[PDB]
RNA sequence: GCGUUGGAUUGUUCACCCACUAAUAGGGAACGUGAGCUGGUAGACCGUCGUGAGACAGGUUAGUUUUACCCUACUGAU
RNA sequence: CUCUUAAGGUAGGGAUUAACGAGAUUCCCACUGUCCCUAUCUA
């Protein structure tokens, strides 16, 4: 229970830093927030695409209705084959409403 | 608390009663400047304002007194607050004579 | 001060927390608040006075420009049973209120309805602004 | 008003008829009345009277002294163990340091201990949760800066404390950071511009506290050069 | 409601509508204003400040 | 306390080049609020005329008064005329700019001082001192009204090791573009999530969860991390907590207190 | 010697606010363990903890001592 | 060290939300001896 001490000389190991050498090294991580998608973008239906897997049922129904209404402006685009890929498996869905919307 | 309140009442009577040498009229301003040396005037009144410090001492030492566990401790804290007030006022010997 | 004459005694009708009428067209309808000038100091007793007594008051009903604003003025009617030192007991239909500055000078310029004899004798500008005494 | 009007009035009319005689007689009776106030004025007023009279005596003694008087090493070695200035300080009981605190509606659990004296917690303190904290170091009894004096230079400075290395009472108290008398602390000294041989700036030094800051809000200390 | 002027008139319109009036015919302006001020904060009345 | 040659010695040393580089990097780092230092305890943060000598209050004014002429003297005598006219014009201007008879205004009701109290602010400072993170809840109707800048200044000066983020709440009451505008305006300084509090229909829950577990990953040594909720009354602190837990944990009411 | 107020405020008051006033001075006889009258265990809920029974860093709510006719003192009466 | 976070508000109509209760609480009208400030009467 001393106020000053040494480990030992410890032959073989790196020597040491003496007693008072200041260590000016650090690391600074940067925080990352979500975007939250509060501002309308042209790529907005690509985000509603995945709501066809939503655990809720009215969500899926209203999403299918939105995609129904947005057909003529997207019929020739990079979104239609993923739309059908992600919506075809709703044939085995639990709801007459969603099957009818499809 | 009473000792603090007395000092700040006194100092407030000085600060509010005395005029603001700026903010009055240019004629009176220049007259009182050539009479009393505006710089000295403002400096003295600023000294009194900054001394009105006493509030800090009173608040700090009261908040310390909340944890007093003995008559001797509480007495010494009281004495300390009043002594620091006295030091502040002792450093106000010349401005009050001027004022 | 402001009044002309002595502190004379007529019975008390108007304690603190009493809404009384204003009938002049300065804008107010009502007068409430705390204070009575020349009131004593006794434990548990209410400040209540008349004798053309000056009191602090606010407009409970009236124009917003003078609502929210404390003001002095003078009792002119009481509706309690007062005694004249010349004979009979007097009393009015109602209480009445009305407005002034600390010197006794009125914000309004004319009074409706009767005003008390002793109130007018004590306050000159009330007697000038009143067309009807008693 | 308007100027020194009473000075003008004294020049024009003049002070009274019975002014100089009365002033002379007041100055004469003052000798009697001084002693009268001494044998009277019971209490604080007599105490203050005696204080004033003693100070006045000393002033006149010094004045007369000044009147009547106005009527081997070299320069560089003039002005000149490793023991600290305070070994063997008063010992503090654990009872006098820790206050008991009781918890519950029916207060029956105590298990909590409030440190009564001034403390140094650190820079990133961040209190523990209440169900998990046992040691309580209240915010008012938490010091960041001390009043450190260099014995040389006759100078003091309000320096920020960096650490507590040795409180002589029960080195638990060092880890708690209790600033009792005789406690040894690391303080920053960058304001003084000290530099070692090599050009490395010194920014930390040992100091020993000289006061009992539980009685005074001040933490006064002496540098160990 | 509709088409008011004069918030003093607004209150009396709303009181005559809600049947919120005193013994007589004086519409209770005080309680109606209290309810309006509760609605304003609680979000029954939509309102918002614009930023720069 | 025994003698030792290890007292009286320099205990903490640093070279000038390392010192200056360390100053520069941290001046870069700690101006950015999205950045955060990891340890913060092993690091040195501590490394980051007068006329009375001439005139003695007594030669200026008094019976002694060794002061006959000024030093506040303009030459070219017309110059002080140019000054006096300018000063009179400025004076008359201030008069009409800032532009009594024996009536007063009624007392302020004692209910308007309810947020202000020793009892409440003791709880505030207790919560902060116990917290590792401080969320500042704002109403999207009036965030700058509901901001409380003095607490942020206190947290800057006193406690830089705390994190101090913003949460816009009641975003369901205003349009989406107002919320986006405010979030853009405030993300410049502080992260500033948007939120809507409800046990059933919520918004921002997962984002806030992600941010809190980020701070947890940073404070890996503390064994737990405390998050205080600061703000005006009736902003939704209790409702945000009830939203995170997804049941009624804290009492809630539309009345403030 | 004689007086030293009326009120607002329980998201609380070891206090402050505005008025009236001649003034709105401080204290004791209880609080140097514990003593008029009035606000501030058993049931139940939320929170923290606990494997649990339960406990508490908490918080909210409801919730039965009942003299004098005895001696003395005091007040009046034979 | 890296990047995904699908407790994503489906929409900017997303929360303006019964009746009942010797349940806990605040305010208003009316009303009064609760109060100023006590007085009187009956068994
Ligand atoms: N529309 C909407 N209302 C909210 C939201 N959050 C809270 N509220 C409402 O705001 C009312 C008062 O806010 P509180 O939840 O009490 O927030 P608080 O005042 O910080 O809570 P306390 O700490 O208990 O005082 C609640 O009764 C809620 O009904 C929100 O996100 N959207
Ligand atoms: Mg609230």
């Amino acid at each position: 229970k001393q106020d000053f001490l040494r480990k030992k000389l410890k032959v073989g190991k790196p020597k040491e830093k003496a007693r008072n050498a200041t260590d000016t090294s650090f690391v600074s991580k940067t925080i990352s927030i979500r975007n939250q998608h509060l501002d309308q973008n042209p790529h907005d239906l690509t985000k509603r695409l995945t709501l066809l897997k939503h655990h809720n049922i009215n969500v899926r129904k209203e999403t299918l209705t939105t995609f129904q209404k947005s057909i003529p402006s997207i019929i020739k685009s990079r979104l239609m084959t993923p739309l059908l890929t992600q919506s075809i498996p709703l044939i085995c869905d639990e709801s007459q409403q969603v099957r009818q919307g499809l | 608390k009473y000792t603090g309140e007395g000092f700040v009442e006194k100092f407030e009577d000085i600060l509010k009663g005395f005029p603001n040498i700026n903010d009055v009229h240019p004629f009176h301003r220049d007259l009182m400047d050539t009479l009393y040396e505006k710089n000295h005037y403002k400096i003295s009144l600023a000294a009194i304002s900054r001394a009105k410090l006493v509030e800090q001492v009173a608040r700090d030492y009261v908040r310390l007194l909340k944890f007093g566990q003995s008559l001797f401790q509480c007495k010494q804290l009281k004495r300390a607050a009043l002594g620091r007030m006295a030091t502040i006022v002792k450093k106000l010997r010349d401005p009050l004579a001027y004022l | 001060n402001g009044a002309q004459g002595t502190k004379f005694r007529i019975s008390l009708g108007l304690p603190v927390g009493a809404i009384m009428n204003c009938a002049d067209n300065s804008g107010a309808r009502n007068l409430y608040i705390i204070a009575v000038k020349g009131s004593g100091s006794r434990l548990n007793r209410l400040p209540a006075a008349s004798l053309g007594d000056m009191v602090m008051a606010t407009v409970k009903k009236g124009k917003p420009e003078l609502r929210k604003k404390v003001m002095p003025a003078i009792v002119v009617r009481q509706a309690k049973s007062w005694r004249r030192r010349d004979g009979v007991f007097l009393y009015f239909e109602d209480n009445a209120g009305v407005i002034a500055n600390p010197k006794g000078e009125m914000k309004g310029s004319a009074i409706t309805g009767p005003v008390g004899k002793e109130c007018a004798d004590l306050w000159p500008r009330v007697a000038s602004n009143s067309g009807v005494v008693v | 008003p308007q100027n020194d009007y009473i000075e003008r009035h004294i020049k024009q009319h003049g002070k009274r008829l019975d002014h100089e005689e009365r002033k002379r007689k007041r100055e004469a009776r003052e000798s009697h009345k001084i002693s009268e106030r001494a044998q009277k004025l019971t209490g604080w007023k007599g105490k203050q009277f005696a204080k004033k009279r003693y100070a006045e005596k000393v002033s006149m003694r010094k004045k007369i002294k000044a009147h009547e008087q106005s009527k081997a090493l070299p320069t560089y070695l003039l002005d000149r163990k490793f023991s600290v200035p305070l070994p063997k300080v008063r010992g503090i009981s654990e009872e006098e340091m820790f206050k008991v605190i009781k918890t519950g509606k029916s207060r029956s659990k105590s298990w909590k201990r409030m440190i009564t004296k001034h403390t140094f917690v650190g820079e990133g303190f961040t209190r523990r949760p209440v169900k998990m904290e046992r040691i309580i170091r209240p915010s008012a009894l938490r010091q960041k800066k001390a009043n450190v004096t260099h014995p040389e230079l006759g100078v003091t400075v309000f320096l920020p404390i960096l650490a507590v290395k040795k409180n002589p009472q029960s080195p638990m108290y060092t880890q708690l950071g209790v600033l009792t008398k005789g406690t040894i602390i690391e303080v920053n000294v960058s304001e003084l511009g000290m530099v070692t041989a090599g050009g490395k700036v010194v920014w930390g030094k040992y100091a020993q506290v000289t006061n009992e800051p539980d009685r005074d809000g001040c933490v006064n200390a002496v540098l160990l050069v | 409601i509709s088409g008011w002027k004069d918030a003093t008139e607004f209150i009396e319109i709303l009181a005559r509508k809600q049947g919120r009036l005193l013994k007589g015919g004086e519409p209770d302006e005080s309680g109606v204003s209290k309810q309006i001020l509760n609605d304003f904060n609680r979000g029954k009345i939509p309102w918002f400040v614009l930023p720069p | 306390v025994q003698p030792d040659r290890r007292w009286f010695g320099n205990t903490r040393v640093i070279s000038q080049d390392a010192l200056q580089h360390f100053r520069s990097a941290l001046g870069e780092t700690q101006k950015d609020t999205y950045q955060v230092l990891l340890r913060r305890n092993k690091l040195p943060m501590s490394l980051l005329a007068r006329i009375l000598d001439t005139e003695s209050y007594a030669d200026a004014f008094g019976p002694k008064a060794q002061r006959k002429r000024p030093r506040l003297a303009a030459s070219n005598l017309e110059d002080l005329v140019k000054a006096t006219n300018e000063d009179i014009t400025k004076y008359e201007e201030k008069q009409v700019l800032d532009a009594e008879n024996g009536w007063t205004s009624a007392a302020k009701e004692a209910i308007f001082s309810k947020g202000q109290s020793k009892r409440i602010w003791n709880e505030l400072y207790k919560v902060i001192d116990s917290s590792d993170v401080v969320i500042h809840v704002l109403d999207a109707r009036d965030p700058l009204g509901t901001r409380c800048k003095s607490v942020e200044e206190y947290m800057k000066k006193e406690t830089p090791h705390k994190h101090l983020i913003y949460v816009l709440n009641k975003c369901d009451l205003v349009p989406t573009w107002v919320a986006a505008a405010w979030v853009k305006h405030l993300s410049k300084e502080r992260p500033t999530l948007a939120f809507h509090a409800s046990i059933t229909n919520s918004f921002g829950k997962g984002s806030l969860i992600q941010l809190l577990r980020q701070f947890s990953q940073l404070h890996t040594d503390r064994k737990q991390i405390s998050v205080g909720f600061i703000g005006y009354p009736n902003t939704g602190k209790s409702s945000i907590i009830n939203t995170l837990r997804k049941k009624k944990v804290c009492q809630v009411a539309p009345i403030p207190g």
